[PDB]
This record gives C-alpha cells, sequence and structure tokens, in this order.
C-alpha cells in the first residue's frame, strides 16, 4: 500500500508493541481484552 | 550574410569654415552675450571646484584671475570665450545656417565671479535645431577632430576614436562634441536666435525596396544584373521578415507579381521569388491579373507553359487566402468552365486549392458520382470531384455524414499513382470532417485482400506491396484516430497485426517500401493496433512468459500477439 | 461614510474542547489580513492586526483590552452586536444591542476597503443583519478544486458646431439656450477628440464619456469608474458615442501548489491529472518553496493558454489551454515527461535522473481547478487508457491516506540566510553588495521584556515588534552618519541625526521590542554595528560590564518564502446570507506548538517537513524523559 504509518513499518509497530506491553505487565486489562489480542496475534487458536 | 543579419536585427573630417566667415554684427552681440554668459558658467563651474578671482594664476590653488567678474575683464581674457563661440557661429555662417537676430540678450562654494548663468538646458531644441545640434556637434568634433587629425597626421599612429567614423563611438563620445553643439543652438535660441538652414527600419528596407524594384521593372522593360541577385537574398530577407505597410507591402507585392507576370506572358529564382512571394501570400491590379490568369487559362485550353506554371503557383495564393469579389467569380467561373473541358492531374490538384442554388447543382453532381461508385474510366474527374467534396465540407463547416459515405465509396472504387497521393490527401482532409461499422467491414474486406498480398508474396510484388503500403497505412490512420475517437477493433487490430508481422518479416518488401519512400520523397499504427489489443493482469503476465518463452484460443492469439510485440522491441 | 450594520449570534457553547470558543467581530481593510487557517503570530487570531479591529475585553495588534460595558460578558446566543464606524473621521465604535460598549478608533489610514469580517470558533450559529478571506483551497463537487489568488481646425470646429446641432435635434426625436446647450455640448465632445488626438475608437469615446461622466459624477458628489459603473450604462454610453462617429464619418500574484518530500518518488512510470475549475494560464525536491515558476533547473512546464512550456525556456507542442479542459501528463526508468492533453495525448526526451520530483501545479490569480490524485474513480476523462497502455500507474494504493501538500502562503518572515543572492566592538555590521536591488530591510535576532546602535555609511531605523514583520513593499516611513542607541528599562529615540531629535514613542507596561531597521541601495553598503544593556538583556547570564558576542547572530530579511502545509479538513458550515443569520458545526485542534522566537503557529506536519526543527525536538523529547528515569517525583 505503500503504507507508511512512520515510514517505518517497524516504528510504527513498535510504538504500539510497547503501549501493548505496558497495558500487560499493568494487568489492567479485560480478560475478553486479553482474547481479543489473542485473536489479534493470528487466532490460531 | 549582410542582410539576414540585418533581419535578425577611413576617415575624412570635414573642412567647416572658421576665419573665412566673419560673424555678422548680431553675431557679435551674441558673442558679448554667449561670451559673457560663457564667462559667467565658468566663474559657476570654476567656483564649483572651488575657484575663485584673485589677481594672479594660482590656477591650482582654485583660482584664475580672469575670474575677476565678466564686467572685470580686458577683452583679451574674453577672447577666451568669444574664440570658441566665434568658431561655432561663424561654422554656421559657413553652412548658411543663418543665425536670425531677435534677441542677443543672455556646490561647495568660494570667492570668484559667482554668476548663474541662464541655463542651457532651459531652451531646447526646436524641429530645425533638433537637425542643427547633430550637425554641429559633427562639423565642431571634426574642426576638433581634424585638428587632432592634424596631430594625427603628424603622428604616424594607428587609429583615432575621434579620427575613425563619429557614429560608430558611443553616444556618450558623440555626447562630447554634442555638449558643445546643442549648447550653442539651445543656447542661440534660448539667447533669441534660431539657427535656420538656408520595426522603423524593416519599414524603411522595404521602402527603398519598393522604389528600386520599380526602377528594376522599368530596367527589365527597357550593373542591373548584379542587383536582380540582389532580388533573391531579398526574397530570403522577406521570408525571414514574415514571419519577421503590410497591406501596402502587398500592394507592392502585386506589382512584383506583374512584372514577373509579364515576363511569364534566373528563371528559378524568380520562382522562388514568385514562391516566396507566394510563400508572402500565404488590389484592382491584383484582380486584373488573376482575370489575364483565367483567360489566359482558358486560351491554354483552347490550344505560355511557363503562363501555366505561374499560374499554378498562383494556387498557393489561393491557400494562403485559406488560411485567412467580382472578378473572383469570373475567374472562379472560367476554372469551373476548364474543369468541365477537362499534367492534367496537376491541373486538376491547383483546381481543387482554387476551390478550396449552388449547393444544388453541386449536390446532383455527388449523386451522379455516387452513380459513378462501382465504375471510373476517368482518374481525373474523380480528383476533381474530391477537391469539391472537401471544399463543400468546408463551406458545411448530415451532409458530413454524405460526404463520409461518398468516401467511403472511393476508397471501395480505389480497391476494385500521383492521383492515388491526391486521393490520399483528400481521404486525410475527410477522416479530419468525419457509419463506423461500415468502415470497419470495409477494413476488414481490405486487410483481408492485404493478407492475401502477403500469401501470395519477386520486384513486382515488392512494387504491389508498396502500393498496399501507401493506402492501408493513410486509411488506416483515419481509421485508428476514429477508433481513438470511440475508444471488434481488437479483431480488426489482430488482422493488422499479422499484416504488421509479415511487414517487420519482409526484405524484398523492405526495399520496395524504400523505394516508395524515395518516391515520395506503418509502425505508429502498429502500437494504436498493440495498444487496442492491450486494452487480466495475471493472464497477461503469463502471456508474456509465454512469449519470452517462444478463451484459451484467445490467450493463445495475445501470446502470438507478444511474440509480435518482441519482433517489434528487436526491432 | 457613515456604516452600521447588525449581526445577532444564534447559539454557540462555549466549550467544545478546552477551549473559549471564537465569535470576534471588529472591522478590517483588505490590506494586510490575510487569515489563515494555519494561524498567526503568538498562536493565531483576530485583533491581531494592525488591520483588524475587532470586538469581550480588547482586540488590536493581537492584545486583549478590557473594556467597560454593562452586560459585561461574552455575547451569547442572547445578543446582537450593533456595530457602527464612521470613516470620515474614522471611528469604529461600539454598542451592542444599542448598548453603549464604549469608544474606540481612529488613527491609522485609509486605503482599501474595510469591511466586516465574523470570526466564528467552533459550533455557533449568528444572523448578520443588513435588510471566505481569500483561500488557496476550494470547495469542489468532486475534489477540491484550488484556486486564487485575486487582488480585485476652425472649419473642423464648424462641422462640429452644425453636426452638434442636428445630433441634439436627431436624439430629441426620439425622446418624444437649450441647443445653444446643444451647440455647447457638441463643443465638449471637440474637446473629448481633441483630447483623444476601428472597434478601439469606440472604446476610446466610451472611456471619455466615462472620464466626463467622471466629472458629472464628482459633481454629483459634490451636490466609481465607467468600468466600475457598469454594462448596462456603459453600452448606453457606447451608443451616443457611436452616433457621434457616423456623424463624424459623414463631416470626413501566483500561488504554487507542492507535494510532501516523503511521497517522493525515485524510480518508474507513474500518472498525474490536473482539474481546471478555472480556466486560464497555468504551469504544470529541490525548487523552492518560493520563486520563480516554471523556469528553472528544478522543473519544467508550460503555460496551459500559451502552448509553451517553460524548460525553463520557451516552447510549442499543445493546444491553448481550454477551461475545464483534461490533461494528462506521464517515468523514472526511461526518462521522460509525456503531456498527454484530454488523454488526447500531446514529450520530454531524455532526462537527468534521482531526487524523484514529482510535478508542481502553481495557479496564478483567480483560476482554480482540482489537481489529483487518488483512486480509479480518479482516472476521468480518461486519462484511464494511457495508464492501461501507459503502465505508469497512479500512487494507487500506497499512500491510501490523503495526500498533503504544502503551501506557499502569504507572509513573508525575518528569517536567518546565509551566502544568498550571491552578492547578499562589533563589528558585527557586513553586508553582500552585488547587483543589489531594495530592500532593505535588516531585523536582528535578540528580544528585549520588561544602547548603542552605529551604523553611519537617508534610510528609515525605528525598532521593530516581534509582529512587526508585515508585507514590504516601498515601506517608506511611515506607515503602520551617527547612531544613536536608547536603551529601555521608558522612551527609545538615541540621539537622531546624531544630536537629539527628543522623545518620540514608548510603552513601559512589558512588551518586547527588536532591533535592526532595512538599509537599501549603494555601490558599498558601509555598515557597522556595534552593548551594555542590550549584552545583559541577550544573556540570562549577566548583564555584565564587559560587551558579549552572541553565539548567533541574526538576518536576513522577511523574504517572500511560502512553506506551510494545509490540513486535514476545515469543514464549518457556510454562512448564507439573505436570511442574514450563519451557523457553523464541529470542532478543530491544533497540534501545532509555539517557537521562542517567538510566537509563530509550528504546524506538527510542517514540523515534520522540516528535519532541523524536528531533531531539535526529538533531541528535546529524549532530554523530558530522561528527566523522569528513575521515577523521580
Amino acid at each position: 500500500a505503500r503504507d507508511p504509518v512512520g515510514g517505518s513499518v517497524e516504528f510504527q509497530f513498535v510504538p504500539v508493541l510497547k503501549l501493548v506491553s505496558t497495558l500487560l505487565v499493568m494487568g489492567i486489562f479485560g480478560d475478553e481484552d486479553v482474547k481479543q489480542i489473542l485473536k489479534m496475534i493470528e487466532p490460531e487458536v | 550574410c549582410l542582410c539576414a543579419i540585418a533581419g535578425a536585427l577611413n576617415f575624412d573630417p570635414r573642412p567647416v569654415e572658421t576665419l573665412n566667415v566673419i560673424i555678422p554684427e548680431k553675431l557679435d552681440s551674441f558673442i558679448n552675450k554667449f561670451a559673457e554668459y560663457t564667462h559667467e558658467k565658468w566663474a559657476f563651474d570654476k567656483i564649483q571646484n572651488n575657484w575663485s578671482y584673485g589677481e594672479n594664476v594660482d590656477e591650482e590653488l582654485k583660482t584664475h584671475p580672469m575670474l575677476r567678474p565678466y564686467k572685470t575683464f580686458s577683452e583679451k581674457d574674453k577672447e577666451i570665450y568669444r574664440w570658441p563661440i566665434k568658431e561655432s557661429l561663424k561654422a554656421m555662417i559657413a553652412w548658411e545656417w543663418t543665425i536670425e537676430k531677435a534677441r542677443e540678450g543672455e556646490y561647495d562654494p568660494r570667492e570668484g565671479y559667482n554668476p548663474q548663468p541662464p541655463d542651457l538646458s532651459g531652451v531646447t531644441l526646436s524641429r530645425e535645431l533638433q537637425a542643427m545640434a547633430e550637425q554641429l556637434a559633427e562639423n565642431y568634433h571634426n574642426t576638433w577632430g581634424r585638428k587632432k587629425k592634424q596631430e594625427l597626421e603628424a603622428k604616424g599612429g594607428g587609429t583615432h576614436p575621434l579620427l575613425v567614423p563619429y557614429d560608430t563611438l558611443t553616444a556618450k563620445e558623440k555626447a562630447r562634441d554634442r555638449e558643445k553643439a546643442q549648447e550653442l543652438l539651445k543656447f542661440l535660441q534660448m539667447n533669441g536666435y534660431a539657427v535656420t538652414r538656408g520595426y522603423f527600419l524593416s519599414t524603411p528596407a522595404k521602402v527603398l525596396g519598393s522604389g528600386g524594384h520599380a526602377s528594376n521593372k522599368e530596367k527589365e522593360m527597357i550593373f542591373c544584373k548584379l542587383a536582380a541577385l540582389v532580388r533573391h537574398r531579398v526574397s530570403l530577407f522577406g521570408t525571414d521578415a514574415p514571419a519577421v505597410i503590410l497591406a501596402r507591402s502587398l500592394d507592392a507585392r502585386t506589382v512584383m507579381k506583374s512584372g514577373p507576370e509579364i515576363v511569364k506572358a534566373s528563371a528559378s529564382e524568380d520562382i522562388e521569388k514568385m514562391v516566396e512571394n507566394l510563400r508572402l501570400g500565404k488590389t484592382t491590379v491584383a484582380l486584373l491579373p488573376v482575370l489575364t490568369t483565367l483567360f489566359q487559362h482558358i486560351a491554354q485550353h483552347q490550344f505560355l507553359d511557363d503562363v501555366q506554371v505561374s499560374c499554378y503557383r498562383t494556387l498557393c495564393s489561393i491557400y494562403s487566402l485559406g488560411t485567412t469579389v467580382e472578378k473572383l467569380r469570373p475567374a472562379l467561373g472560367e476554372c469551373l468552365a476548364r474543369l468541365a473541358a477537362a499534367a492534367f492531374l496537376e491541373p486538376q490538384l491547383n483546381e481543387y486549392n482554387a476551390c478550396s442554388t449552388l449547393p444544388m447543382l453541386c449536390s446532383y453532381l455527388p449523386r451522379w458520382w455516387e452513380r459513378g461508385p462501382e465504375a471510373p474510366p476517368p482518374a481525373l474527374p474523380a480528383g476533381a470531384p474530391p477537391p469539391c467534396t472537401a471544399v463543400t465540407s468546408d463551406h458545411l463547416n448530415r451532409i458530413i455524414v454524405n460526404n463520409l459515405g461518398i468516401d467511403e465509396a472511393t476508397w471501395m472504387k480505389r480497391l476494385a499513382v500521383s492521383r492515388a497521393r491526391p486521393e490520399l490527401l483528400h481521404s486525410h482532409f475527410i477522416p479530419t470532417i468525419g457509419k463506423r461499422a461500415g468502415k470497419v467491414v470495409a477494413e476488414e474486406e481490405q486487410l483481408r485482400l492485404e493478407a492475401k498480398a502477403e500469401a501470395e508474396e519477386l520486384y513486382a510484388l515488392y512494387p504491389l506491396l508498396i502500393r498496399y503500403v501507401d493506402n492501408n497505412r493513410a486509411h488506416w490512420l483515419t481509421e485508428p484516430n476514429a477508433n481513438a475517437e470511440e475508444l471488434m477493433v481488437g479483431e480488426i487490430f489482430i488482422y493488422w497485426s499479422k499484416s504488421h508481422n509479415f511487414k517487420r518479416e519482409e526484405q524484398n518488401f523492405v526495399v520496395q517500401n524504400e523505394i516508395n519512400n524515395m518516391s515520395f520523397l506503418k509502425s505508429k499504427m502498429a502500437k494504436a493496433g498493440d495498444a487496442q489489443s492491450g486494452g487480466t493482469l495475471k493472464k497477461m503476465l503469463p502471456i508474456g512468459l509465454n512469449m519470452c518463452a517462444p478463451f484459451l484460443q484467445n490467450n493463445l492469439h495475445l501470446q502470438g500477439k507478444v511474440e509480435g510485440s518482441p519482433s517489434l522491441r528487436w526491432q | 461614510g457613515k456604516w452600521y450594520f447588525e449581526v445577532m449570534v444564534d447559539e454557540v457553547v462555549p466549550f467544545l474542547t478546552a477551549q473559549a470558543t471564537h465569535l470576534r467581530v471588529g472591522w478590517a481593510l483588505t490590506e494586510g489580513y490575510s487569515p489563515y487557517p494555519g494561524g498567526g503570530e503568538g498562536w493565531g487570531g483576530n485583533g491581531v492586526g494592525d488591520d483588524l479591529y475587532s470586538y469581550l475585553h480588547l482586540w488590536t495588534g493581537h492584545v486583549a483590552r478590557p473594556v467597560t460595558s454593562p452586560g459585561q460578558h461574552l455575547l451569547a446566543p442572547e445578543d446582537v452586536v450593533s456595530c457602527c464606524l464612521d470613516l470620515s473621521v474614522p471611528s469604529i465604535s461600539f454598542r451592542i444591542n444599542g448598548c453603549p460598549v464604549q469608544g474606540v478608533f481612529e488613527a491609522f489610514n485609509l486605503d482599501g476597503l474595510f469591511f466586516p469580517v465574523v470570526s466564528f470558533s467552533a459550533g455557533v450559529k449568528v444572523r448578520f443583519l443588513l435588510g471566505p478571506i481569500k483561500e488557496y483551497r476550494r470547495e469542489g463537487p468532486r475534489g477540491p478544486h484550488l484556486v486564487g489568488p485575486s487582488r480585485c481646425p476652425p472649419h473642423l470646429e464648424r462641422i462640429r458646431e452644425k453636426l452638434a446641432e442636428n445630433i441634439h435635434e436627431l436624439w430629441a426625436l426620439t425622446r418624444i439656450p437649450e441647443r445653444n446647450y446643444n451647440l455647447q455640448m457638441s463643443g465638449e465632445t471637440l474637446k473629448t477628440l481633441l483630447a483623444l488626438g476601428t472597434p478601439a475608437q469606440t472604446t476610446l469615446v466610451d472611456r471619455l464619456a466615462e472620464n466626463g461622466h467622471n466629472v458629472w459624477a464628482r459633481d454629483r458628489v459634490a451636490q466609481v469608474p465607467y468600468r466600475l459603473l457598469d454594462e448596462a450604462t456603459k453600452r448606453s454610453n457606447r451608443d451616443s458615442l457611436c452616433q457621434a462617429v457616423r456623424t463624424l464619418l459623414g463631416y470626413g500574484r501566483v500561488r504554487i501548489f507542492r507535494a510532501e518530500k516523503s511521497y517522493t518518488v525515485q524510480s518508474g512510470r507513474w500518472y498525474f491529472e490536473f482539474e481546471a475549475v478555472t480556466t486560464g494560464e497555468m504551469r504544470v525536491p529541490e525548487l523552492r518553496p518560493d520563486v520563480e515558476l516554471g523556469a528553472d533547473e528544478l522543473a519544467y512546464v508550460f503555460n496551459g493558454h500559451r502552448g509553451q512550456r517553460w524548460h525553463l525556456g520557451s516552447e510549442p507542442f499543445g493546444r491553448p489551454w481550454q477551461s475545464g479542459d483534461v490533461v494528462g501528463c506521464m517515468d523514472l526508468t526511461e526518462n521522460t515527461i509525456i503531456f498527454t492533453l484530454n488523454g488526447e495525448v500531446l514529450a520530454f526526451r531524455e532526462i537527468e535522473i534521482g531526487d524523484g520530483f514529482l510535478p508542481v501545479c502553481s495557479l496564478g490569480p483567480g483560476q482554480v481547478g482540482h489537481l489529483n490524485l487518488g483512486q480509479d474513480v480518479s482516472s476521468l476523462r480518461f486519462f484511464a487508457i494511457c495508464g492501461l497502455q501507459e503502465g505508469f500507474e497512479p500512487f494507487a494504493i500506497n499512500m491510501q491516506r490523503p495526500v498533503t501538500t504544502w503551501f506557499s502562503k502569504s507572509l513573508p518572515q525575518f528569517e536567518p540566510v546565509p551566502p544568498e543572492h550571491p552578492h547578499y566592538l562589533a563589528h558585527r555590521t557586513w553586508g553582500s553588495q552585488n547587483s543589489l536591488v531594495e530592500m532593505l530591510f535588516l531585523r536582528l535576532s535578540l528580544p528585549v521584556q520588561f544602547y548603542s546602535v552605529r551604523v553611519f555609511a537617508c534610510v528609515w531605523v525605528g525598532w521593530v515588534t516581534p509582529d512587526y514583520h508585515q508585507h514590504d513593499m516601498n515601506f517608506d516611513l511611515s506607515k503602520v552618519t551617527d547612531l544613536v542607541i536608547g536603551c529601555l528599562v521608558g522612551l527609545m529615540t538615541f540621539t537622531a541625526n546624531g544630536k537629539e531629535s527628543n522623545t518620540f514613542f514608548q510603552v513601559e507596561p512589558n512588551t518586547k521590542l527588536f532591533p535592526a531597521v532595512f538599509v537599501l541601495p549603494t555601490h558599498q553598503n558601509v555598515i557597522q554595528f556595534e552593548a551594555a544593556m542590550f549584552l545583559s538583556e541577550r544573556k540570562n547570564p549577566a548583564p555584565q560590564c564587559p560587551p558579549r558576542l552572541e553565539v548567533q547572530m541574526l538576518m536576513p530579511v522577511s523574504w517572500s518564502r511560502m512553506p506551510n502545509h494545509f490540513l486535514q479538513v476545515e469543514t464549518r458550515r457556510a454562512g448564507e446570507r439573505l436570511g442574514w443569520a450563519v451557523q457553523c458545526q464541529d470542532p478543530l485542534t491544533m497540534m501545532a506548538l509555539h517557537i521562542p522566537e517567538e510566537n509563530r503557529c509550528m504546524d506538527i506536519l510542517e514540523l515534520s517537513e522540516r528535519l532541523d526543527l524536528q531533531r531539535f525536538h526529538s533531541h528535546t523529547l529524549r532530554l523530558y524523559r530522561a528527566v523522569c528515569a528513575l521515577g523521580n517525583n
């Protein structure tokens, strides 16, 4: 699509992944939220 | 070369008189004033450098002695002013540039004589004087330049700036003597004395030329030859000039045409000039000349060749008219008559160019031509008819549709040389004016004929191929334009393509094409066709791969094309 | 002369976002107000001007001032400002609801037309009550357009006399000392003819009529150019002039639009389609945001009208540009700039490569068009077949987000410059001399809150406000070798002309005067600069007795450089008059941050565009993160 959220696919993702990690560490996430994240990963199961 | 350059666009100092001329008393009267005024100016200008009155020659200290007021003077100090003045006035008296007496009448400082001179700028050249300052500056420099020249003529050196033609010199150098010259005459009028004797370049050149040209015509009627070469140079200049009196110039052009027309009644130069004149073309006398040509043409039909060639050239002027009336109707009538009565192909072409209720007769003739469809027996009449159709289309701007149908019929008849080329030009015009389905059917019919010719194909075959190449290319080009205008065509394109492949692969055919080109003096069409064919990206990629290796049927056809494209790329 | 009007404001919620909305009325002359949505100095507003005069507390110079009223509150759905202005002695002064809400204006200038400006912040609706502000971005049916910018002998005499009487009689028939008066009128006509000394003759006659008509108008006023008066009147005048003529016969500036550098294309074949909502002549990385357009090494373009494209240079190759006519331009791989007109293809042969380029569109005053851009729907005309034949694909899927382009803009800034123009204790002073025009200006780089000048070398000097930068212009003092320096704790002057002018003007509340001046013309510059108080000001450290030199020096000119990129939406509601009240809905938030320069509106996108500023910001962010480290409170 010629992107680029940051012109660095990685930069954009790092920004998001870091936020996600902070949230998980915090644990201030709904079980449903956890399920959503799992689905988000690839929905392997 | 110089002329082309203009289009793109060593001494003798005259001897005046400066002592053979002894001032009238009115000039002596101006000498008191002008001389006194000069002394005042000196105080004013010498005071400007802080100079002053003293009692002795402290010139470095910025002092005169002579900067004693004009009143203080000894006349001998006044002579320093009077002498240049006396030379000025005498120079005028020498020219009989009479200086009529009406009136004689005229900064970090220091000491001096600090007058304020009645400033010189404050009066300025009347038209008599406007001519005069030029000659006084010219003359003054010469006397000065002649003294400079006597000085130069003593010393044996190279060149003199003021000893070389005055005009070459900067306007600023020209200024130095003018600074003496305007300073005299304006000041004379300022003192109440006139001094009385007793783009544009292109316009001037044109006028001089008309002036000579008439002389040349008179000479022809009765160093003249050398001037005539000048005529060729002039014609070239004129072509450049136009693009770069107009109507007046054209009128002069009419006179030149009459001279040439008279001659018709160096040949190439005249023709080129005529062509240039023709190029230029792109009054009553002109109408008369046209009438004579018409009458002359009728006489030729009844029974000079040069006059006839000139008349054909006159055809170009008609084209020029096209770009932008009784005599015209009449000569036009004679032309129509000649056409009816009808080198012949050339005459027909000239007639068509000239052509470039009444609508009804033409319509009937057109119906007759349509009747004419399916058979010919006359190459010349058909060409004249085509020219007429073009003229009709032009007049029109339906009728256009009928014209198109007629064109199609003509194409069919053709399918059934110079005439062919003329027909092609007419066809291009018709296509431009421009049903489509019928044209496509006709193309299919032809394309097939071309394929058959290809299958058949030594030298004769090559010639046939060349003929196929010209008509096919032209009509093909118009058709392509139409297709673009309204962009099955793929099938037509495929056929054109097969022909194209055979063409890419044709040696004898290639030689024939070269010969045809030489006689005159398909790739673009092929490209347009290819674009149409291209008009399924993955499938296309697979096909390209297959071509490199070189609906299923369609794919195979596309692949075959691809090969053709590859061949084209190889070129 | 006098004018007054009333606009009543409808129902605005004062807060959506953390903002007290915008909705200040005042008035303004054309010149020197040129709003932008980028937002002005000090973080952008209204009444900023020395143009704007707007009206709450105070607005003027962008420096609110308190005001006595009786409602002593902001406008709300309830009221009707009741606007008034005299021109004559020029005072705008104000009421609300006929309620005196204090006196103001005078002491500025005539020039241009001082209309009424209304500003809406947020969700609000208002009636105006009588019986765009420029804009690069337009307004279009499919893809926004974009347009602008618009500034807006004796015998002969006898023949004349006798002919004149006949004319009066002829005129008399149509209607159904007097002539006499007619003869006098004929004589006038004669004077007009003398002044004048084919259609052009008719036009001249019409002009003369307007001129005479003009004198007549002046007389009536004592009791608008003819083009201004209008077409019907012009036509009527033309007829009389025509009759007279028959009788006589018987007798025997440019705005350039750019694309983000990030989009940059360094390879392949692509196509850009330009849409014209305007008819006229226009031209389609290195190129400057501001400078000559279409005639430079930077880019190649030709005027649509001219059928010429600057090489830079002169050329043909094309039909004259037609309003609302499709245009098509086409490869990194080869090296051509094929132009397809209406596609309908017309290109350039052999062209350098690298650094991408893209094509730049600059529109001159008064034609808008829209240029695109994204999607298959976008192929228009088209302008599609070529893409199909060309394979020079449109940006298409890439750049899914809509493309953003920086704008040249209108107002110069007093920026820094180096080695430019060629030919551009103490010492401080310098300058570059070549075939340098005037000019001047100068400016400086030290700010005073919330003491010497030398020069010598005639030239206006003054001290400039932070907002002092304004369009220049002739700049003859004053429009709104001895050097004397004035220090403000006060009155600022110096010793004018070496020896005292006395004391001219001063403000001591807590503004903030910036020093430079503008110097123009001359073979040799001869400018010398420098500091006690100034030195103390410049550095937080100090003041110290010893003179000090800044790491930085300032310059060079406001310039006429265009570089601010435009934005995401700017939708409101327009704003229909007849009814007389206009209501605007939605909210806009600006991420931009003000400099310490100061007061310029940054525009985050602008920061992104400018790397150096961006680098500094990034470093600052890192430092901030660093202070945070260790979980300190």
